[PDB]
């Protein structure tokens, strides 16, 4: 509708996930449970960078976007 | 424990402001008696809120309260709003100040600081025995009250104000009128002028005056009033020398009205008939007098073309009384004829005409003090009419300044309120209804709009406002009439040919000048030249080189280079000359900063600093205007701390970047969700000077630089701050007042944009060229990064190792070479200096082990290589191969090729650094997989060691060429630096940025946004710079955003207006050339800061080479095929390189082919 | 030779009283060019059929609001509503009033747009009726319309005062000759003019007229506001003094004299010796040179520029 829509796309496509909406208490939220999945995959992960960078690797795999 | 003591401090801060909010809370609801009852809910949260803090107290003396104090100040609204109806005047306070106003209900001196805000013209109230008895202007005049004012402790706010302000006109209707019965009894004005009030010697001279002229002109003489007019002026400019200040004020602004009384007694005695007399006696602002009212604040009304006004008899104090020209008697005329109707005069035309001070003196002149209002773009619908029901229900006169930057939706809604509140004064209705509410309507109220017309970013009014409205042009004011009273007041020697000599002079350098924008010598440089050529009667005397220095001092700074050579040889040709000043101190000051900053006093650049400092002796506003890089920050910041060193005064500054920041977040914004008001920036900057709690604010300069461009829509909001009414008028009806020492600088690079409403206006201070020497800049920056570091030793080896002979020869031969991303060689020195001390900074650990010979070879190949890759690093190749070739040329020392580097103790090349690679079948799904050529290891080599000496990089080069390919294989090696991926888009925002290092970064107090590990450096890569779209007016958001975070290592933080450090961010960024379509130019303010570097396509040779490498990996898969590797990789290349040459980018839009393809 | 068509072949002429006057349609949308507004006549028109209007003027979600409320309550009960500058709320008009037009016997809705503005939806404009505003190019026709829309020496300060307003409205549509600029004299100028007249009259009792004053205040002060250049306001004070010259013989027109008034006569008779006096007098073909004293060379210029892109437009409408 509006080119904010291209920008989300473009943050999206750029990287593999969009920083805006995972802020402050959405990034808490995202932080536990990604670590209550890892744990439950079966994975040792316990600092920040590495899980994170487990979401981005899981989001890049698993995700296609056809315009 | 510098971090505990900051934490200390801030809860201090913390404290106090919760203490001062429970203060007021404990003013309006705690302590005052039978004050709950009008709101329960409100009441119970008050006594919880009471609770709440004796049990903080009581914890003190053995956050969550400050979130519920905030939450509660919300319930509050609507007291305030019947606190406000109580007394009009409060519309003109914050809700804070109208909090502190009414809680204090037994001190009575919090009513002195905000009575400025208020009145507009008492600053203070003296106080005898808890009794009013005195009252003092802004210009220190006391008026003594007729009757003293009682005081309980019962009273509170509103009443004793209703009392006070009565008795204000009480008063000085009574001084009046003692003035005016001493006037009748015949005693000279010269003991008059002495004893009472300003304003009541004045109207009672205009009755007299008016009185005699009538009596005289029954009869047809005129040459003995003229007579005694005159010995009467001539007597008070003899008083004039020998009294005090106050007095001095007072005396000026009787030899004004005395002189234009003079002016009309001249004009009716030169008349022939009796017709063209009474036609003048008609035009000019006459003051009678009711004889039979049985009122006293009526008695005296004012007769002007026939039509009627009625004195208002408010105070005014003393104000600066306007020359009265003929020009100036039309508008007042014009003024009387539209408010005869009750509709609102309009004054329009070019900028600097007198249009706003035309209004204040006529409402000076009615005796009531125009409150000033700066409409701007954030004005909407709600603000605008609450200003109008404000002043509606006060009476005072409303007068709207650049009535034109309003939205035109907003003008076109306005227009039922102006005809409603026209109507009312029209029909003399009690009562008018605004924002769904019936309020009072006073009949004394009128509005005035003063709009410019023919600007651009400017609305036209809609024909319904319009109509609605007497407009009246002011195109050319009467400038030379102005001048000559003025020099006649000061007590100027010659008067009439100084003044035609100075309006000549300004005239000619007007017409033969080179007619650029920023030149404009209206009536605003000539009241800043009177002003200027005031204070130095003390160290030159009235005459002729008072004049031509003041013209010097105020005009010169703002001129090119040929045009002030126009200047001196008009001011020689038409003035008799120009002894010099000595200012031996001001230039020893300056010598001394400059030499504790390690800046050179060159010429020019000590003629500048003589030039700033001269120009803000007495302009408050000055604009630094010049190209990129001239030195405007170095020269306001020596001159700060040269005038600290001078006067003991101490100086703190304020860099805030303009177009960095929304306007709403500058100066402020209103909550619609809650009808609550939240400071801006500069807002927030100027209620912190002005309240002044710490007490440390009253003997220290301010200083606010803007350092970005002059945007019309957020510099033209400062238009009644910088002129001379120095009041900032926010939307919510607060009027900041601007001390003294509140200084305000600008600092950009272009005037193309700007307007002459915001130049004028403003002091102007032009660089035509650079200040500073190139070997006197290199030997600067050699000095701060000494300083920012045996070490003598090496220090003076490595200043013996430059030779600046050939460097400023290389430099002049170096402009001949073909350039991206256009800078001046002026500014890429930083890199070269940066990059050379690191580097030998780096290798000294291995340099206390070798003879001098090999030592000074090895620092002339570095200094060599910094060098290349500092000029000529953004060029293509052939071009870096010249390069090379020139500097070798130019410099017994080592030879450095293209290839020459050091190896970890001797001179080696990249022939034998390539490393064999054993690329396995499936590590070419990795993409950060390298395959090391020589231009790779190069760049990858200097990319490291430039993100290494704490710079900025920018990597420039075709789509696809490889710039983050070698940023993560120089970044992916070491374990100091972590890589954020930002990409801009055409609409990318600071807020985009900030919340790509949310995640990356943590706050912490000392603030400062340190990166979240603890030992390795954040490098921003910010990818596509170009790619953020320009706004209708020239700039770049993220662009100075990021200039604003590599120079100034910092931002100010928007939603809490606190300025951050940066500690550990590099900034590292990648652009398009912008010649490719779809690329936009870039400022060299941001350019300047950061090294460019060219990354082109490689040659197809070695396209085919890393091709057959994987090629090799790839058929590792077959073992059968492994002869056939180079074929297909020399096909590959082939197709890529002819499928670019043949489907180009002129057939369609989205042809950008690239290695990434392959 | 342009107005001959209609003089001959065309008998009679409407105005807005009788568009509004003869219109089944409830609804009416008036507009006008830039810097000229046409509210002051619907005023009048109400005021003269004995209605009230109510001016509501658009651009903000308030003053949306507001109109909404006023205008289901004049739906429900009668009376009328105005809406000024519908152009600044695009939204709301391509939406909400759309959907009510094209869903009381005293009921009826103004609405004022600019033909230079933003272009208004096809539906809404062709549901309503439309009328176009402008100066009269008529000198005798706006004499008579400033004449019927008003002791002696107040009728005939008016009198001068309404041919003074017509005489330089004529001239103001001239932009190479008649003045610097294109300046246009709406009513409120001559509503000014009107008010100081009367109060000079009432204050001087002495029949001893100042028409110095009168003169210089008109030219400088009400009429003179607008004014930029100097050349402008040198001809507009040249013209007063031409107009307002308060002699016994008085020729504003070469074919028309004007007597002065008896110190014995009543105001009705004055009235009705100014309209006899108004009505013999016969507009010359050459008028807008003749009139306002000015060389032929300009306006047959002017002329011949506007014949030629009418017929233009003719010629190029007439071959289909
Ligand atoms: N007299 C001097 N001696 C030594 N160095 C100087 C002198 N004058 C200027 N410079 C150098 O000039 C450089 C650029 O000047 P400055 O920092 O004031 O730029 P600026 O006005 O902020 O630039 P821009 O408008 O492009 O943002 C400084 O880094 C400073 O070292
Ligand atoms: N007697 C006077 N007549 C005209 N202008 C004057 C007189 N005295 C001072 N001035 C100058 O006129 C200026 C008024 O500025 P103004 O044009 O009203 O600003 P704006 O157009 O923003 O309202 C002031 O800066 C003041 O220095
Ligand atoms: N050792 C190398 N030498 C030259 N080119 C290479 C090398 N390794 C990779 N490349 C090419 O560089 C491309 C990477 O370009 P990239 O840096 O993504 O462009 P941009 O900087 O515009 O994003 C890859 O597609 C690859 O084909
Ligand atoms: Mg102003």
């Amino acid at each position: 509708l509006e080119t904010a829509f291209l920008e989300r796309m473009n943050t999206l496509l750029a990287n593999a996930d969009i920083p805006d909406l995972f802020q402050g208490e959405e990034y808490d939220k995202l932080l536990n449970n990604l670590r209550n999945k890892t744990r439950s995959l079966g994975l040792l992960l316990d600092t920040e960078q590495e899980l994170y960078d487990w979401f981005v690797g899981e989001i890049a795999k698993n995700l296609h976007v056809v315009f | 424990l510098e971090s505990k003591l900051t934490k200390l401090s801030e809860i201090q801060v913390n404290w106090v402001e919760v203490q001062f909010y429970w203060l007021d809370l404990y003013g309006i609801l705690g302590e005052n008696l039978d004050i709950q009852n009008f709101l329960p809910l409100e009441t119970s949260k008050f006594k919880s809120l009471t609770s709440e803090y004796k049990m903080i107290t009581t914890r003190a003396f053995q956050k969550l309260t400050i979130d519920s104090l905030k939450m509660i100040k919300s319930s509050l609204s609507t007291f305030l709003e019947r606190q406000r109806r109580q007394f009009p005047r409060f519309y003109f306070l914050g809700n804070d100040d109208l909090l502190k106003i009414i809680g204090s209900g037994k001190h009575h001196d919090q009513v002195s600081k905000f009575m400025k805000k208020m009145f507009g013209s008492i600053e203070s109230i003296i106080f005898f025995e808890d009794s009013i008895t005195g009252v003092r202007s802004v210009e220190g005049e006391v008026l003594n009250l007729n009757e003293k004012i009682e005081l309980k402790d019962s009273i509170q706010a509103q009443e004793w104000l209703n009392i006070l302000d009565t008795e204000i006109k009480l008063s000085v209707f009574t001084q009046f009128r003692d003035c005016l019965g001493q006037l009748k009894d015949g005693t000279d004005i010269e003991v008059v002028v002495s004893k009472y009030i300003f304003q009541a010697i004045l109207l009672s001279a205009q009755v007299m005056w008016t009185e005699l002229v009538e009596k005289c002109l029954q009869t047809n003489e005129f040459s003995k009033y003229w007579k005694e007019v005159d010995m009467k002026i001539k007597g008070l400019l003899d008083k004039l020398n020998k009294s005090s200040d106050n007095v001095k004020k007072k005396i000026e602004a009787l030899l004004v009205e005395y002189l234009h009384f003079n002016n009309v007694i001249g004009q009716l005695k030169n008349c022939s008939t009796k017709e063209e007399a009474r036609l003048l006696w008609a035009k000019v602002q006459k003051f009678y007098q009711k004889n039979d009212t049985l009122d006293d604040l009526n008695s005296v009304f004012i007769s002007q073309s026939g039509y009627l006004l009625q004195y208002k008899f408010e105070y005014i104090g003393i104000p600066e009384r306007l020359i009265y020209t003929p020009l100036l008697l039309v508008g007042f005329a014009t003024l009387t004829d539209s408010l005869h109707q009750k509709y609102g005069g309009c004054f329009f035309g070019p900028a600097g005409t007198g249009k706003t001070e035309t209004v204040k003196a006529f409402g000076q002149n009615l005796g009531r003090v125009v409150v000033v209002f700066n409409c701007d773009d954030s004005f909407d619908y709600q603000v605008l009419s609450r200003l109008l029901v404000g002043i509606t229900q006060i009476g005072a006169w409303g007068c709207f300044d650049e009535f034109n930057r309003l939205d035109e939706k907003v003008l076109s809604a306005v227009s039922a309120n102006i005809q409603q509140i026209q109507n009312g004064l029209q029909v003399g209705k009690s009562h008018i209804t605004l924002l769904e509410e019936e309020t009072p309507l006073s009949p004394h109220t009128a509005v005035f709009i003063t709009l410019n017309p023919g600007y651009n970013g400017r609305s036209e009014l809609p024909e319904n406002l319009k109509k609605s409205f007497r407009e009246f042009s002011m195109k050319s004011p009467q400038s030379g009439t102005i001048a000559e009273m003025i020099l006649q007041i000061m007590g100027f020697e010659d008067s009439k040919s100084l003044a035609s000599k100075i309006v000549h002079f300004l005239e000619l350098l007007s017409s033969k000048c080179s007619s650029m924008n920023h030149y404009h010598f209206g009536l605003r440089t000539l009241k800043g030249v009177l002003r200027n050529c005031s204070p130095l009667v003390s160290e030159f005397g009235e005459g002729e080189k008072t004049v031509v220095e003041s013209l010097k001092r105020v005009i010169l700074p703002s001129l090119g280079d040929t045009d002030e050579l126009v200047f001196k040889d008009e001011l020689s040709k038409i003035f008799d000359s120009a002894t010099p000043l000595n200012s031996k101190a001001i230039v020893q000051c300056l010598k001394d900063a400059g030499q504790r900053s390690g800046f050179s006093m060159s010429e020019e650049f000590l003629k500048k600093c003589m030039q700033f400092y001269y120009m803000q002796k007495t302009q408050q506003a000055l604009i630094l205007v010049g190209k990129a890089g001239c030195g405007k920050t170095a020269t306001w910041k020596t001159v700060i701390d040269a005038m600290a060193i001078f006067d003991g005064h101490a100086n703190v500054v304020y860099v805030i970047d303009t177009k960095v920041l929304t306007k709403e977040s500058l100066y402020g914004s209103m909550l619609k969700a809650t009808l609550e008001w939240r400071d801006g920036l500069f807002t927030s900057i100027l209620r912190r000077v002005n309240d002044d709690i710490t007490g440390t604010f009253k003997n220290s300069r301010i200083w606010v630089v803007f350092d970005s461009d002059l945007d019309p829509e957020y510099v033209e909001a400062m238009n009644s701050v910088l002129d001379d009414n120095k009041i900032l008028t926010l939307p919510n009806g607060e009027r900041l007042p601007i001390p003294p020492n509140f200084r305000i600088l600008f600092e950009t690079d272009n005037l193309d944009h700007t307007t002459p409403a915001t130049i004028t206006r403003c002091g102007l201070l032009w660089f035509s060229t650079d200040v500073c020497s190139i070997s006197s800049k290199i030997d600067h920056l050699l000095n701060k990064s000494y300083e920012a570091l045996e070490l003598d030793k090496l220090k003076d080896l490595i200043s013996d190792s430059f030779d600046m002979a050939s460097l400023t020869n290389i430099f002049t031969c170096s402009n001949d070479l073909v350039h991206i991303l256009g800078v001046r060689t002026f500014n890429k020195l930083e890199t070269a200096v940066q990059l050379a001390v690191h580097l030998i900074s780096s290798y000294r650990q291995w340099f206390q082990n070798l003879d001098d010979k090999s030592l000074k070879d090895v620092i002339t190949l570095l200094i060599k290589r910094s060098l290349l890759y500092a000029l000529a690093g953004d060029s293509t190749g052939e071009s870096q191969r010249a390069f090379i070739q020139t500097i070798n040329t130019y410099f017994d020392s080592q030879e450095l090729s293209d290839y020459s580097t050091i190896v970890i103790l001797s001179f080696s090349s990249f022939c034998s650094e390539i490393p064999s690679v054993s690329l396995e079948a499936h590590e070419v799904m990795r993409p950060d997989i390298v395959i090391p050529t020589i231009d790779t290891i190069k760049h990858e080599k200097i990319f490291y060691d430039l993100l290494n000496s704490k710079r900025g990089i920018i990597l420039c080069g075709p789509p696809g060429s490889g710039k983050t390919m070698i940023m993560n294989n120089a970044l992916r090696n070491s374990s100091l630096y972590d890589v954020v991926g930002i990409n801009f888009s055409k609409d990318t925002t600071t807020e985009h940025i900030l919340s790509a290092l949310h995640r990356h970064t943590n706050y912490v107090t000392t603030l400062t946004l340190l990166p979240k590990s603890d030992i390795k450096n954040l490098v921003l890569f910010c990818d596509e710079i170009n790619l953020p779209k320009l706004d209708k007016y020239g700039s770049q958001n993220v662009v100075l955003f990021l200039r604003q975070l590599m120079e100034k290592q910092g931002f100010w933080k928007t939603p809490e207006n606190k300025w951050v450090t940066i500690e550990r961010i590099h900034i590292v960024g990648a652009c398009n050339p912008p010649t490719d379509p779809g690329r936009i130019p870039m400022s060299e303010r941001f350019t300047r800061h950061a090294a460019i570097l060219y990354l082109g396509y490689p040659s197809g040779k070695s396209l085919s080479q890393i091709y057959e490498i994987y090629y090799k990996a790839i058929f590792k898969l077959v073992p059968e095929f492994r002869s056939y590797t180079e074929p297909f990789a020399r096909a590959s290349v082939h197709l890529y390189n002819e499928c670019k040459a043949r489907y180009s980018t002129g057939l369609q839009s989205h042809y950008l082919f690239s290695p990434r393809e392959l | 030779a342009l107005n001959w068509f209609k003089n001959e072949f065309f008998v009679d002429e409407w105005n807005i009283a009788d568009v509004v006057a003869n219109s089944e349609n409830n609804y009416f949308t008036m507009a006008s060019e830039r810097d000229v507004d046409g509210t002051f006549k619907l005023i009048e028109l109400a005021k003269a059929s004995k209605e009230s209007l109510k001016i509501i003027p658009l651009g903000s979600i308030e003053n949306l609001n507001y109109a909404q409320e006023e205008i289901s309550k004049s739906k429900i009960e009668g009376g009328w509503i105005l809406l000024q500058n519908i152009q600044m709320s695009l939204s709301w008009v391509k939406t909400y009033l759309h959907k009510h037009v094209e869903e009381h016997e005293k009921f009826k809705m103004f609405m004022t747009c600019h033909l230079t503005g933003d272009k208004l939806p096809a539906p809404l404009l062709q549901r309503t009726d439309r009328v176009v505003y402008e100066d009269i190019p008529g000198i005798l026709d706006t004499v008579k319309d400033l004449w019927g829309s008003q002791g002696v020496w107040s009728v005939y300060c008016t009198f001068l005062l309404s041919w003074f307003h017509a005489l330089i409205t004529a001239r103001t549509r001239l932009v190479p000759h008649g003045f610097s600029k294109k300046y246009y004299f709406n009513d409120c100028d001559f509503q000014f003019a009107s008010v100081y007249l009367e109060n000079v009259l009432a204050t001087n009792s002495t029949n001893n007229i100042p028409w110095a004053q009168v003169r210089d205040h008109i030219a400088t002060i009400v009429y003179g506001g607008k004014i930029d250049e100097e050349k402008d306001l040198e001809v507009v004070a040249k013209l007063c003094a031409h107009v307002f010259c308060g002699s016994d013989n008085l020729q504003i027109v070469p074919g028309v004299r004007i007597p002065q008034p008896l110190l014995q006569q009543s105001e009705e008779e004055e009235r009705a010796r100014l309209t006899a006096i108004l009505s013999n007098t016969i507009e010359p073909a050459d008028s807008l040179s003749s009139w306002l004293q000015l060389p032929r060379e300009s306006i047959l210029d002017y002329e011949r520029l506007q014949a030629k892109e009418v017929a233009s437009s003719t010629e190029q409408l007439l071959q289909e």
